[PDB]
DNA sequence: TTATATTAATATTATATTTA
RNA sequence: GUUGAAACAGGGUCAGCUUGCCGUAGGUGGCAUCGCCCUCGUC
């Protein structure tokens, strides 16, 4: 398990494309309202950090609660057929499992998973929690209507000389999300997430943007990822005064951005040097 | 059951919406997910996040209405709702949360009652 | 509208429960708290759930009846209340059985969507 | 329902666009994509984009026009619409995004109310 | 025990996430309906109180009355485990066991609890009481709709391979909750609740945020705690009187927040300290 | 609704325009395709094709003026307009692209309220 | 416990400001 | 003015004590704005 709290700012901006398809409830850029500052969900980012552990360690102890054939029950009740068959006595029986799918999924070490489903199986914090990604500057959704030469369906409407389906591909011309994430050591305790678990996690958010790549999110990077290693269990400081160290802004002179060089990310580890240490990472 | 006048932006959004399905499941009703399955979610919460796309959208259902009269039917409305709409406010207040989907219903009913629209436009 | 919430709540259930058959927390095992009382906090949200709902009904025509339902119970109301009064939360938990009542009954819905 | 003096910039776009596909609608009612049907989606998103172009296009829909006063008429009101626009702004705000459908129905609205362009120039 | 009567404002604010979700309404945060201002339950802060101190104390004299495998009456019972086994005579056997229950579990000196269920443990006020957090304007919910690619039990799991069960996420995109709360002497004098207990509580309260972290919450902070301590064991002051010296409102312009950096919090220290001491603990 | 000091040279094009039309227009009323509905698609993109031929074109509409001084008028705010154009530039800016539209209506309201250019030229 | 299949769907408006 | 009278529900008693809505989850995967159109005819 880890022992020291981490607090990380992940800026990752999106070049041109969808970063977080994007409400569901819509589909263009998932956006804060008022500020029209673009939403990434924490679970999106969790996403790429799950197919970036998923591609690169292929791995028991690494596994993922994967994608389509994804039935989580059915991987929870998999842990029911362990150690703890029966013999632990469902009170502990679930916590054991939940020790299993800790240990051998990546996922629910790092971020958590809810469990209590299947054979139930505990549910775990998820030491490593991002927030919602929101943009530095108002997303300006692009919204390019694209066309396909080719209907889907053979619906009624897939007419005679020509079967086209236009659609549409929401994309932010440029958007600088800002992903706080903070890294509990006292829920890692509760997994085993470790610091190897921990630096695979770190290496995710680096890497995982070249890798889950899209033609809907276009191209996406992790602009920067200002770790804040606190020197202790606890907080060294509140997290917020750590993340207002790593201040992002507009350049001097840009009214919009079009890239990461529109956007000074001014970082200050002045006096957080007390106890802790400003890893960054990223960028 | 149908406040045309109700001014209250949740409730004309609502409507808005209605008409904007409307027009979706008339331009073409063998429709997978209508605005409502995959806009709905928004519309009735931030409403700017969609009601711009939901626009950019909707002159090509008009357009993909069969009965080209019937375009103009669906689009009088419109205005006669968005004259209530002085802007999509950035989010729905909890009132206006829940009278979008008042209006979603009142003006999907006024819609789908027969004689409605076609006459409530032939008033104008 | 206290009652009229309450058969929107029934007709927002069976329509839930028409489109996932198996549900392990229906709206109303994790909406009702709210939608019965306090019908601002929550039918503002169900109704956004309600589209996905009638969206997955394999009978796209019984979606059509469940919502052209939901529209003439939602005809009946102006505003959600931000609260319902005690007299009205009995009228809900009414309003909610005889509208889920009349969902079940055999062609209650079929015949009244069929005589507008 | 139209605040003829917004100032919001995507209301005085949506405006323009509104007088602009009115125009385009007038000068050939029979018209298979209106500048609705194949502009609006930038237009309401990206102003600059067709915003130019559609005044390109402007003057020989005005042309077109069969009654050369209402030419006259339409074109008074885009120029009272693009008093309010300094310029066509790069990419419309998210307010401004729902504000651009807003005053394309606002001003559709008010032209197709009945005396309301006729009139409201001849206060001018 | 403590000889001083303490009125705190706690503000703290939800950036991106759910504060506190309404079980009666889906998950989506608690809201004040009738003005749309967000609720956090006494019991939430409470609960990460006690989750705050369950992770730094680790130390008997501090437990919790605690987390899931945490059949309450087995505490009781242990209560009655003890040098009250027999010797304390039913009718106070239940008061030896508030004395014990408080003098273990911080979460009972602190705040109450109701442990008259088991080998009855009487029941204890609790000299701490936070109130509901109201946050100041309405939090605008944002009902995050999110996806997951995958399911639960194969039961609904897709007829095709594509497994994905959507969900939501409810999100306060900002809400500066503020709760008010009273450590009362008289039941500091019933539970032992000690001035080192309180300031483990005032730690707590500033550190609460910083370590209950959920994909649910996002980012929640303490914005400010502001102690108003009284000079006797009753109140110098009533204690709204002392509640509106903190007077926070939405900045000048300010359409509706978005962060703290939104939010005036004018503190009004000026003739309080008639007789009595006002001390900005967190902010 | 006029910026008669904008610099935008795209907004000081428009304005030249405007007031070339308004000379052609105030030349022969009666015209069949004023500059805007020959020249105006090039002049808001190209300025450099037409805008030496507009000027070429532009003393003779001065000349078919009726009222002799109502062509210093108008002469004069060209000429207000042109300090503000250092060249006419090859391409119009997409900026500048829409800017000349808005230069063309702006300047046309100015040039068609009712005192502002006999007003504005007296206080020089 | 029950129940479980599509309502509605055809055009608003439309005639010249400014010009010493 | 000889015939059912007089008559308390009283007095008073915190529903309290307190309890995370939760753990968490990609909006996705992707789709040409297209195919093309003398600015002309002429003074």
């Amino acid at each position: 398990t880890i022992e020291k709290r981490y607090d990380f700012v992940f800026l990752f901006d999106v070049q041109d494309g969808n970063p977080n398809g994007d409400p569901d409830a819509g589909n263009l850029p998932r956006i804060d309202p008022q500020t029209g500052e673009g939403l990434v969900t924490d679970v999106c980012l969790k996403r790429k950090v799950r197919n970036f552990i998923q591609m690169t360690q292929n791995d028991e102890h690494h596994d993922i609660f994967i994608r389509e054939k994804g039935i989580l029950n059915n991987l929870i009740d998999e842990a029911h057929e362990q150690e703890n068959v029966k013999g632990k006595e469902k009170g502990e029986k679930t916590e054991a499992a939940r020790q299993y799918m800790c240990s051998r999924y990546y996922d629910i070490r790092t971020f958590g998973a809810v469990m209590t489903t299947g054979k139930n199986a505990g549910q775990v914090r998820g030491p490593v929690q991002l927030t919602f990604s929101r943009s530095i500057d108002p997303i300006m959704t692009l919204e390019h209507s694209i066309t396909r030469m080719a209907v889907t369906n053979e619906k009624d409407a897939s007419e005679t000389g020509d079967n086209r389906t236009m659609g549409r591909k929401f994309t932010v011309p440029y958007g600088l999300y800002r992903c706080h994430g903070f890294i509990s050591t006292h829920f890692a305790k509760q997994t085993g997430f470790s610091e190897n678990d921990l630096e695979l996690f770190w290496q995710a958010l680096v890497n995982m943007f070249d890798h889950d790549h899209s033609a809907a999110r276009g191209q996406m990077n992790a602009r920067g990822l200002y770790v804040f290693e606190h020197s202790n269990n606890l907080g060294d400081a509140p997290a917020d005064s750590l993340f207002k160290r790593i201040q992002v802004v507009k350049k001097d002179g840009v009214e919009v951005v079009r890239s990461f060089d529109d956007y000074l990310v001014s970082v200050d580890d002045k006096n957080l040097e007390e106890t802790k240490l400003l890893r960054k990472l990223g960028g | 059951g149908l406040d045309r006048n109700r001014q209250d932006i949740g409730y004309v959004l609502g409507r808005l919406f209605a008409v904007l399905e409307k027009i979706q499941a008339e331009a073409n009703p063998g429709l997978n997910a209508t605005i409502a399955d995959r806009y709905f979610g928004s519309a009735s919460s931030t409403p700017i996040a969609v009601f711009g796309t939901l626009m950019r959208l909707l002159p090509h259902h008009l357009n993909k209405l069969e009965f080209e009269g019937r375009a103009v039917q669906l689009q009088w409305e419109i205005r006669q709702i968005l004259e209530h709409c002085q802007r999509f406010p950035n989010h729905l207040n909890l009132e206006q949360q829940g009278l979008f989907a008042i209006g979603y219903y009142h003006e999907t009913q006024f819609l789908f009652t027969k004689d409605a629209l076609k006459n409530l436009f032939n008033e104008a | 509208i206290g009652y009229v919430l309450g058969r929107l709540f029934a007709v927002l259930e069976k329509i839930q429960a028409e489109a996932n058959p198996g549900l392990n927390a229906t709206i109303a095992d994790r909406y009702f708290g709210s939608a019965s009382s306090t019908p601002i906090a929550v039918f503002g949200t169900l109704m956004r759930l309600l589209p996905h709902h009638l969206n997955k009904l394999e009978f796209e025509g019984r979606a059509v009846q469940l919502q052209w339902e939901i529209r003439q119970i939602l005809e009946h109301c102006q505003r959600f209340p931000n609260h319902l009064n005690l007299e009205q939360q009995g009228l809900f938990a009414i309003g909610y059985y005889h509208e889920t009542q009349f969902l079940f009954t055999k062609d209650a819905l079929k015949n009244l969507f069929n005589e507008a």
